[PDB]
């Protein structure tokens, strides 16, 4: 749980810093596949699974 | 660093369907349709 909290805070920091990253991860598009693809691409191996 | 590549990749990736988000008295706003 502590690791989950820390990693969620880390991704919050990343989203705040990368405004463009936050804006595309936040677009209201119905298609989720592209978004998730950007996600893992930029963060999949750096954070736990949960 | 990897953000630029990662973000760029996204733009690149783009029978495609958009959705109306606003509508009124003749003007309608459609989210999506990246290739319109």
């Amino acid at each position: 749980l502590t690791n989950l909290a820390d990693e969620l805070a880390s991704v919050a920091k990343l989203l705040l810093s990368e405004t463009a990253l936050n804006k595309h991860l936040a677009e209201p598009t119905d298609d989720s596949a592209p978004k998730v693809r950007l996600l893992e691409r930029l963060l999949s191996d750096k954070v736990s699974a949960t | 660093a990897d953000i630029e590549g990662a973000i760029e990749d996204y733009v690149s990736s783009f029978e495609e369907i958009g959705t109306v988000i606003d509508a009124g008295d003749g003007i309608a706003h459609v989210e999506g349709l990246p290739s319109v």
